[PDB]
RNA sequence: AGCCGGUAGCGGGCGUGGAUCCCUGGAUGUCCGAAUGGGGGAACCCGGCCGGCGGGAACGCCGGUCACCGCGCGCGCGGGGGGAACCUGGGGAACUGAAACAUCUCAGUACCCAGAGGAGAGGAAAGAGAAAUCGACUCCCUGAGUAGCGGCGAGCGAAAGGGGACCAGCCUAAACCGUCCGGCUUGUCCGGGCGGGGUCGUGGGGCCCUCGGACCGAAUCCCCAGCCUAGCCGAAGCUGUUGGGAAGCAGCGCCAGAGAGGGUGAAAGCCCCGUAGGCGAAAGGUGGGGGGAUAGGUGAGGGUACCCGAGUACCCCGUGGUUCGUGGAGCCAUGGGGGAAUCUGGGCGGACCACCGCCUAAGGCUAAGUACUCCGGGUGACCGAUAGCGCACCAGUAC
RNA sequence: GAAUGCCGGCAUGAGUAACGAUAAAGAGGGUGAGAAUCCCUCUCGCCGUAAGCCCAAGGGUUCCUACGCAAUGGUCGUCAGCGUAGGGUUAGGCGGGACCUAAGGUGAAGCCGAAAGGCGUAGCCGAAGGGCAGCCGGUUAAUAUUCCGGCCCUUCCCGCAG
RNA sequence: CUCUAAGCACAACCUGCGGGAACCCGUACCGCAAACCGACACAGGUGGGCGGGUGCAAGAGCACUCAGGCGCGCGGGAGAA
């Protein structure tokens, strides 16, 4: 049906990620072929605040095997939004 | 989840109207997201809940397909 | 289109053959994609267990081991006696197992 | 050269025979063939331009059929023909097979 | 009655309120690909238009629509690309053989290309060819390595007839009517549509006189059986013994329209899966068979000589096809030139002529018998891991 | 039993040649089951229009960190461009695209060719050429003209004024 | 930038200011090399820029050095042909 909860996939957890929270920069896994119009959108649908800025960033899966079987990971797409000033993601600050 | 209850489910969702269906599916995809991000800090013991909202997720869109095709 | 089974969970069998031949015992389980059952008290082998949660000993445990199907046969709960298995269909329509014996159902 | 649009006339594969020799009806021992090879027999092809509703069309027509192309002319004056394109003129006169 | 694919486990669920699973129909189906809004180094990028979403005008997202080409009066319909072999058409080698080599052979093969379809081609005599005969075409056997062809070398190689498979015949052009539209050489005009008429070789049809006034029936459509895409019922064995294990050995039985085969701890008709013999479809596909509709189909003399497929027949030049390599070289086809007639016309019977016979050219369609094996099943004096497919296995992979 | 036959297995040569620039090493301390070979320190030597630094091709996770040492590394190995896992690439201004054209490619019109196809004006595509607005510093284990800080700037839309 | 045509001069453009809007892809690392081309961690091959100092006539030459980077992934002995 497409929604917000479409873009948005899951939150980045890293220790580069939760350094950002105070500045008001959050980072999510976000759809790969999804536009910083459309993540701006999303996040202010998901998480009722303002964005301002939004960077983004394509992740490619790492190649791995197991045993004989050589395979690759998906490949993924971050995002970092910022949010206006004072305002916060609950849903983040967790952590 | 119980079949007792997909059929419920299938009951209801189809008394619902289009907008009704609609704004339920973006409820259940908000829970979903809700569910992946549980997921990922290790807190969704019950993982079978994650594939039960996604059927879930395609029931009612199949109703509202259906909806505006009979 | 499925695995035949002639033998369900959790009727009596009498295993026919075997080391355990004469044995009577209830279809713990059933294996369809081994072609196997389980049967209760039946085909104890000694499995070896590490030190670990569940086993803090270490040592052994004792597990069933699995038997074909063609070894185990239903011990009809009508006349008692084990028997082939028939198939009759109900005044409503539906089939049952039977027995070939006397005719008493085995559900 | 291609094709006649009238009468589909196109470029046949011909062998060229060259002989030698006193053919036995004329007394010799008879012809003997020195060589054999394949060419091509073109139609002959060419333009006739005709006008036909105020505007001008050119056939592509074997000399054998080029009076089948001033039948088509007549056979157009009972043809609602003007205000069409030159393309579709040929069409029309074309159709009329 | 179990299940959440290969796949165990962690962690969690579902199922006699019928799950998993199998069949059928539907829904969803990112992007690329004929790829088709435009571009492009396939799977990326960039737009127009209408509608929607956000604070939304810029920005973005969602839904819809937008290529080219053909055919019919801007609207429809169709085309494109793929498919293992098979098929038809358009092109078309060479090694090799001739113990050299050029005609000839290999061979209209290999291959390229276009197209077709479940087949394709062919097909209703301008045939055969000598029987006062046969009677569409395709396919098998035979005719026959015959007749012939052939640097008469190497080689190449028919047809009629006979035996069989299958079986089926149709529509049209023209004459002559009618109508519509067009033209301006004004009409008994010419042309274009459409409709009626008509379809044959003993010739047939048109037009005008007399007379005579229902059977047949599709290859098209409907229904149905049958079949396919899941399935299901299915007889009869116990004990002892050796042994890890019985199906072996021993005792005593039993079934058989079932003693094919495979499994089960070793060697089992009766334990299991099956086998003989039976049963089965709401849905989709098929339906060449049974039934029913529709289209369609149909006389005699008599007179008239209107019509019977044109750059065609026919002749000549240059070639192809056929057994025919220029030969006495006809026949079928046709690139060039010349160029008719409508039955009292025309083509053929191997130059040509006479006679005597056969057949009706220049429009189209047509099942079945035939071919093939990507697919499915059945069966092997077929293989059994260097074999059998290149691959029994994560192979058109690694490399 | 032979085909310099085929596929595979294993020998011989042989503990032999070699271990890939003659720029070069020594010691102390540490770690570890194990140390000439890993880490730290001091001494020594070599490059220095490079053997240093930055771009572009090409390569494609080789980057950073933790845990490893069967194999890979011409020795060794506790090390590693190796194995396992986690992390890591942030742009209106840099580069490319939503801009332009070049050769060339493609190609409505048009031309030609048995078929397949060959041409072809405009137009379209086509760059490392034309055009176009960001500099300095800080910060991470790993990115920075991209995040942050300071000071600047460009285009599009809408409004006001002239 | 300038000129005008259709059109239009309730528009439209230019200048100034203000608010708003500003998408897609690359960005790690190697890059004269042990990560690229050479079957190899191979003395070979690989386009552009920076490339300090002293002396030697000059210089990107040559020698030694800065910054920076290395001692080339087998060693230890012996001191025959
Ligand atoms: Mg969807
Ligand atoms: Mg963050
Ligand atoms: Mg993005
Ligand atoms: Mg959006
Ligand atoms: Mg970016
Ligand atoms: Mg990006
Ligand atoms: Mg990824
Ligand atoms: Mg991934
Ligand atoms: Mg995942
Ligand atoms: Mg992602
Ligand atoms: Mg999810
Ligand atoms: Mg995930
Ligand atoms: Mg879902
Ligand atoms: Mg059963
Ligand atoms: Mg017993
Ligand atoms: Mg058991
Ligand atoms: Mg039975
Ligand atoms: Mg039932
Ligand atoms: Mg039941
Ligand atoms: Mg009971
Ligand atoms: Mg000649
Ligand atoms: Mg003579
Ligand atoms: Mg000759
Ligand atoms: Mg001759
Ligand atoms: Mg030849
Ligand atoms: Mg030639
Ligand atoms: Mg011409
Ligand atoms: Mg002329
Ligand atoms: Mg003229
Ligand atoms: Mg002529
Ligand atoms: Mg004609
Ligand atoms: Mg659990
Ligand atoms: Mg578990
Ligand atoms: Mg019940
Ligand atoms: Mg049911
Ligand atoms: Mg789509
Ligand atoms: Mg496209
Ligand atoms: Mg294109
Ligand atoms: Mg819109
Ligand atoms: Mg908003
Ligand atoms: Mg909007
Ligand atoms: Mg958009
Ligand atoms: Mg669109
Ligand atoms: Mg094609
Ligand atoms: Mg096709
Ligand atoms: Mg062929
Ligand atoms: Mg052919
Ligand atoms: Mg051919
Ligand atoms: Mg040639
Ligand atoms: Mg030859
Ligand atoms: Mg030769
Ligand atoms: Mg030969
Ligand atoms: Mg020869
Ligand atoms: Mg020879
Ligand atoms: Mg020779
Ligand atoms: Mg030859
Ligand atoms: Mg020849
Ligand atoms: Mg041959
Ligand atoms: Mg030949
Ligand atoms: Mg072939
Ligand atoms: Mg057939
Ligand atoms: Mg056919
Ligand atoms: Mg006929
Ligand atoms: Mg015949
Ligand atoms: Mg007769
Ligand atoms: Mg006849
Ligand atoms: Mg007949
Ligand atoms: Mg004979
Ligand atoms: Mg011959
Ligand atoms: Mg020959
Ligand atoms: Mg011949
Ligand atoms: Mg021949
Ligand atoms: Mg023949
Ligand atoms: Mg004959
Ligand atoms: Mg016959
Ligand atoms: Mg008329
Ligand atoms: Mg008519
Ligand atoms: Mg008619
Ligand atoms: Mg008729
Ligand atoms: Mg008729
Ligand atoms: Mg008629
Ligand atoms: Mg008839
Ligand atoms: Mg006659
Ligand atoms: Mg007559
Ligand atoms: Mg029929
Ligand atoms: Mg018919
Ligand atoms: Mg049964
Ligand atoms: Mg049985
Ligand atoms: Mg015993
Ligand atoms: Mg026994
Ligand atoms: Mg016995
Ligand atoms: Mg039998
Ligand atoms: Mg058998
Ligand atoms: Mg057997
Ligand atoms: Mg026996
Ligand atoms: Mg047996
Ligand atoms: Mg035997
Ligand atoms: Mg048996
Ligand atoms: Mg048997
Ligand atoms: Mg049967
Ligand atoms: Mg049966
Ligand atoms: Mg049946
Ligand atoms: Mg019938
Ligand atoms: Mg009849
Ligand atoms: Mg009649
Ligand atoms: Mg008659
Ligand atoms: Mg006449
Ligand atoms: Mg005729
Ligand atoms: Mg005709
Ligand atoms: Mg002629
Ligand atoms: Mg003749
Ligand atoms: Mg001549
Ligand atoms: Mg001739
Ligand atoms: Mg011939
Ligand atoms: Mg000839
Ligand atoms: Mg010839
Ligand atoms: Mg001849
Ligand atoms: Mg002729
Ligand atoms: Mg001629
Ligand atoms: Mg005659
Ligand atoms: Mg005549
Ligand atoms: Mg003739
Ligand atoms: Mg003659
Ligand atoms: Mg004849
Ligand atoms: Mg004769
Ligand atoms: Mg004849
Ligand atoms: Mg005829
Ligand atoms: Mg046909
Ligand atoms: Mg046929
Ligand atoms: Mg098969
Ligand atoms: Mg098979
Ligand atoms: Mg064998
Ligand atoms: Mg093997
Ligand atoms: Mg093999
Ligand atoms: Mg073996
Ligand atoms: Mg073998
Ligand atoms: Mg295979
Ligand atoms: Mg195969
Ligand atoms: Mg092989
Ligand atoms: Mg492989
Ligand atoms: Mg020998
Ligand atoms: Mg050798
Ligand atoms: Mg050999
Ligand atoms: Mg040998
Ligand atoms: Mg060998
Ligand atoms: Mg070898
Ligand atoms: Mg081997
Ligand atoms: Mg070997
Ligand atoms: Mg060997
Ligand atoms: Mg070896
Ligand atoms: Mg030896
Ligand atoms: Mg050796
Ligand atoms: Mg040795
Ligand atoms: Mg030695
Ligand atoms: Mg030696
Ligand atoms: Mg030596
Ligand atoms: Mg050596
Ligand atoms: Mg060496
Ligand atoms: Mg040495
Ligand atoms: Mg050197
Ligand atoms: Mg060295
Ligand atoms: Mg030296
Ligand atoms: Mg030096
Ligand atoms: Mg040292
Ligand atoms: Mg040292
Ligand atoms: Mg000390
Ligand atoms: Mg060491
Ligand atoms: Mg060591
Ligand atoms: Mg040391
Ligand atoms: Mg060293
Ligand atoms: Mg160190
Ligand atoms: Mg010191
Ligand atoms: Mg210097
Ligand atoms: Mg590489
Ligand atoms: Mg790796
Ligand atoms: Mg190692
Ligand atoms: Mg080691
Ligand atoms: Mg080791
Ligand atoms: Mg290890
Ligand atoms: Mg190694
Ligand atoms: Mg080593
Ligand atoms: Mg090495
Ligand atoms: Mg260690
Ligand atoms: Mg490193
Ligand atoms: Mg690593
Ligand atoms: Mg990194
Ligand atoms: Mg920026
Ligand atoms: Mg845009
Ligand atoms: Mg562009
Ligand atoms: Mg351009
Ligand atoms: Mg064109
Ligand atoms: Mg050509
Ligand atoms: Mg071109
Ligand atoms: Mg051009
Ligand atoms: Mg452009
Ligand atoms: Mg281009
Ligand atoms: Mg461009
Ligand atoms: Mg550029
Ligand atoms: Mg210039
Ligand atoms: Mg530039
Ligand atoms: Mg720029
Ligand atoms: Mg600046
Ligand atoms: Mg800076
Ligand atoms: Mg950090
Ligand atoms: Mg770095
Ligand atoms: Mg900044
Ligand atoms: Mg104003
Ligand atoms: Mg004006
Ligand atoms: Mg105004
Ligand atoms: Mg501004
Ligand atoms: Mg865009
Ligand atoms: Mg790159
Ligand atoms: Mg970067
Ligand atoms: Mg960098
Ligand atoms: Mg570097
Ligand atoms: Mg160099
Ligand atoms: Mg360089
Ligand atoms: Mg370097
Ligand atoms: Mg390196
Ligand atoms: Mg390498
Ligand atoms: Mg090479
Ligand atoms: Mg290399
Ligand atoms: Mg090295
Ligand atoms: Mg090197
Ligand atoms: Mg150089
Ligand atoms: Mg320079
Ligand atoms: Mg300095
Ligand atoms: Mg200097
Ligand atoms: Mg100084
Ligand atoms: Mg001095
Ligand atoms: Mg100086
Ligand atoms: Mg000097
Ligand atoms: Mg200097
Ligand atoms: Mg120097
Ligand atoms: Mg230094
Ligand atoms: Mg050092
Ligand atoms: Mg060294
Ligand atoms: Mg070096
Ligand atoms: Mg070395
Ligand atoms: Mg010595
Ligand atoms: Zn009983």
């Amino acid at each position: 049906m497409k929604t917000a909860y479409d873009v948005i996939l899951a939150p980045v957890l890293s220790e580069k990620a939760y350094a950002g929270f105070a500045e008001g920069k959050y980072t999510f896994w976000v759809h790969p072929k999804a536009t910083k119009t459309e993540i701006k959108n999303a996040v202010e649908t998901a998480f009722k605040v303002k964005v301002v800025k939004v960077n983004t960033l394509h992740v490619r899966g790492k190649k791995k095997r197991l045993g004989r079987y050589l395979g690759k990971r998906p490949d993924r797409k971050k995002a970092i939004v910022q949010v206006a000033p004072g305002q916060k993601i609950e849903a983040l600050e967790g952590l | 989840m119980k079949l007792s209850e997909v059929r419920k489910q299938l009951e209801e969702a189809r008394k619902l109207s289009p907008v009704e269906l609609e704004k339920l599916v973006r409820e259940k995809k908000r829970e979903l997201m809700e569910l992946r991000f549980q997921a990922s800090i290790g807190q969704l013991s019950q993982n079978h809940k994650i594939r039960d909202l996604k059927r879930q997720i395609a029931r009612l869109l199949t109703v509202l397909n259906e909806k505006r095709r009979q | 289109m499925r695995v035949k089974m002639h033998v369900k969970k959790g009727d009596t069998v009498l295993v026919a053959s075997g080391k355990y031949k004469g044995r009577v015992g209830k279809v713990k389980e059933v294996l369809p994609k081994k072609y196997a059952v389980i049967v209760e008290g039946v085909n104890i082998v000694k499995k070896a267990v590490r030190v670990s949660p569940k086993y803090p000993q270490g040592g052994f445990i004792e597990k069933e081991a699995p038997l074909h199907a063609s070894k185990v046969r239903p011990i009809c709960p009508a006349c008692g006696k084990p028997t082939r298995v028939r198939k009759k269909f109900l005044e409503n329509g539906k089939k049952i197992r039977v027995c070939a014996k006397c005719g008493g159902a085995l559900d | 050269s291609k094709v006649c649009e009238i009468s589909g006339k196109r470029p046949i594969v011909a062998n060229s025979i060259q002989r030698r020799g006193k053919a036995k009806r004329e007394g010799g021992v008879g012809k003997k063939t020195t060589g054999i090879s394949k060419r091509r027999q073109y139609p002959n092809l060419q333009k006739v331009r005709v006008r036909v509703a105020g505007q001008e069309i050119t056939f592509r027509v074997a000399a054998s059929h080029i009076p089948k192309v001033y039948e088509l002319v007549e056979r157009a004056k009972g043809l609602k023909l003007e205000g069409l394109s030159p393309k579709e003129i040929k069409k029309e006169l074309l159709k009329l097979l």
